[PDB]
């Protein structure tokens, strides 16, 4: 189905800004959340499954978990991924979904036919399962999702059916924190209301925090009101068109298979050892080989995004940045800020040095505004934090 | 992740099955004596 | 949350529909916002202590032994306005960390 498509997508790949173009093209109706969109792009393009011999299966699926307080467009992200991805099935932790997580065998209500209704984990064997309300799942649903994520298989022993059928889906889950408000004081594991084994099987953990930020609120309100105005019934790169993005995904998943021959084992091992040392230097969740494997998966995903067929050092650095950002956000504030300061080298990769300065300015002005709102910024503070040299570019 | 004198998986399965079906061992007298003394200690 | 903005939009549309106007107006949106704001109610718990707590925490974070620091706090906040020092010490004693959010 891709002839002139395949003609043009190669040129788009050589465009050399295709990664940013895709990351901006994901969820055109959702404002902000660049990190979430980047993670979703990596998940959409997936990794490279492998199995040394036939005895050490390792998944090539990048699982994502958006844990966030209400009003953060997690449902919209899941719905957009449903719309874009092929073989994308939307299931909910409640009982109000067309499909369910657990497989059963029964006579169909309509077909009146004795059918083995496999779960929403199996109906996306080579696709994406969008599990909304991931925190409100039954015991059987939790066990089914555990089995699928850890084994990629679903075992039925129901009537006379003793079978084990494969469900190799990529799980994109949406969840709310305990109490309906994420608290960085506590860690992600004790904020999310999920079991640690369940959490571990997720490559990306997006903490979608909501804060009262003047500029963000104004821009989001502008976006929402504009969408309403233009959809009223009486009627920095350019995003790719959605159909072109779909075909790009098809080609990237079908043909290019990135290989890991050229990756700095020394650099990555040093990073892993340093992360472990810093992990037990404070009272935080340690990093594990699981994280380096997830970083490998994300590096393969970036290589697939750029059709490289080989993971390049920039791909490895971007995968490391995603893995770090996630692992850091999973920590409590006390250790989160410490690790961010210690490993700012990795976190700052592929940052033009304007976003960092803008965030520093935003935090300074937020401190000032919270001071003022209760009681009733200088160039020096900004330059000091920059030292922690060029502000003309940021000002202009 | 990059690469992806022993026994392969299927051969190991078959070897385990054959050993289980064929051989059921028993402890010897001296082996039992040593095991008893070590267990007492 | 943005759901409140969506509800405000719906309420303004409802006001316009009530008045049979084909386009919402400043008055309609103002009434919708007023209704939403009045509907949301202030929690009452058994109240100005939080202001002192957050200001002193902000000062500490900006700074980032008890003998020196307690007096530092007892002097700093009184730089803008004799009976309130004991109240300040009382709230400090009630408070008496790495994991804390303002
Ligand atoms: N970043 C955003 N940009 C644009 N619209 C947004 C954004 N965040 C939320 N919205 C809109 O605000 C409303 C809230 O979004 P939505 O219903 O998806 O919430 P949610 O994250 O699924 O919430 P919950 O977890 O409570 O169910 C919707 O109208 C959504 O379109
Ligand atoms: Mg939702």
């Amino acid at each position: 189905l891709t002839d002139e498509d395949v003609k043009m997508i190669t040129s788009l790949s050589k465009d050399q800004q295709i990664g940013e173009k895709i990351f901006a093209s994901i969820a055109p109706s959702i404002y902000g959340h660049e990190d979430i969109k980047r993670g979703l792009a990596l998940a959409l393009f997936g990794g490279e499954p492998k199995n040394p011999g036939g005895k050490h299966k390792v998944r090539g699926d990048i699982n994502v978990l958006l844990c966030g307080d209400p009003g953060t467009a997690k449902s919209q992200f899941l719905k957009y991924i449903e719309k874009v991805s092929s073989r994308a099935i939307f299931t909910t932790g409640q009982g109000a979904s067309a499909v369910g997580l657990t497989a059963y065998v029964q006579r169909h209500p309509v077909s009146r036919e004795w059918t083995l209704e496999a779960g929403a984990l199996v109906l996306a064997d080579r696709g994406v399962c969008l599990i909304d309300e991931f925190d409100k799942m039954n015991d059987q649903d939790r066990t089914s999702i555990h089995e699928a994520m850890e084994q990629q298989s679903i075992s039925i022993s129901k009537a006379g059916i003793v079978t084990s059928l494969q469900a190799r889906c990529t799980v994109i889950a949406a969840a709310n924190p305990i109490g309906g408000r994420y608290d960085p004081s506590l860690t992600f594991s004790e904020n999310v209301d999920l079991t640690e084994p369940i959490i571990s099987r997720f490559d990306i953990l997006c903490v979608v925090r909501d804060t009262v930020d003047p500029v963000q609120d104004e821009m989001l309100a502008r976006f929402v009101v504009g969408s309403h105005v233009r959809h009223h019934p009486s009627n920095g790169v350019e995003p790719l068109p959605q159909e072109v993005l779909k075909k790009y995904i098809i080609y990237a998943k079908e043909r290019v298979h990135p290989k890991l021959n050229q990756m700095d084992q020394d650099k990555v091992a040093k990073m892993y050892s340093d992360l472990r040392k810093e992990s037990m230097a404070t009272g935080s969740i340690p990093i594990t080989v699981r994280h380096i494997e997830s970083m490998i998966r994300m590096a393969e995903a970036h290589a697939r995004i750029h059709l490289r067929d080989y993971v390049i050092e920039d791909d490895v650095n971007m995968a490391i940045r995603v893995m770090l950002e996630s692992f850091i956000d999973t920590q409590k504030f006390s250790v989160m800020r410490s690790m961010r300061k210690t490993f700012a080298r990795y976190l700052s990769f592929r940052r033009d040095n304007n976003e960092l300065l803008l965030f520093i300015l935003k935090q300074l002005v937020a401190e000032q505004v919270t001071y003022q709102r209760n009681r009733f910024v200088p160039e020096k503070d900004l330059v000091d934090k920059a030292r922690q040299h060029n502000l003309s570019a940021f000002y202009d | 992740h990059v690469s992806a004198g022993e026994i392969d998986l299927a051969k190991l399965k078959k070897f385990i099955a054959y050993c289980r079906v064929k051989c059921g061992p028993r402890l010897s007298a001296e082996a039992a004596e040593k095991l008893k003394n070590r267990y007492i200690i | 949350t943005v759901r409140q903005l969506e509800s405000m939009i719906r309420l303004s549309e409802a006001m316009a529909r009530m008045h049979c106007c084909d386009e919402v107006q400043p008055k309609h949106v103002k009434e919708a916002f007023r209704l939403l704001n009045k509907s949301i109610i202030r929690v009452e718990t058994p109240y100005c202590r939080i202001s002192n707590l957050i200001v002193l925490h902000l000062r500490k974070v900006e700074e980032e032994k008890r003998s020196e620091l307690v007096n530092w706090y007892l002097k700093e906040i009184e730089s803008e306005i004799e009976e309130e020092l004991i109240n300040k010490k009382r709230i400090i004693e009630k408070v008496i960390v790495l994991i804390e959010l303002t």
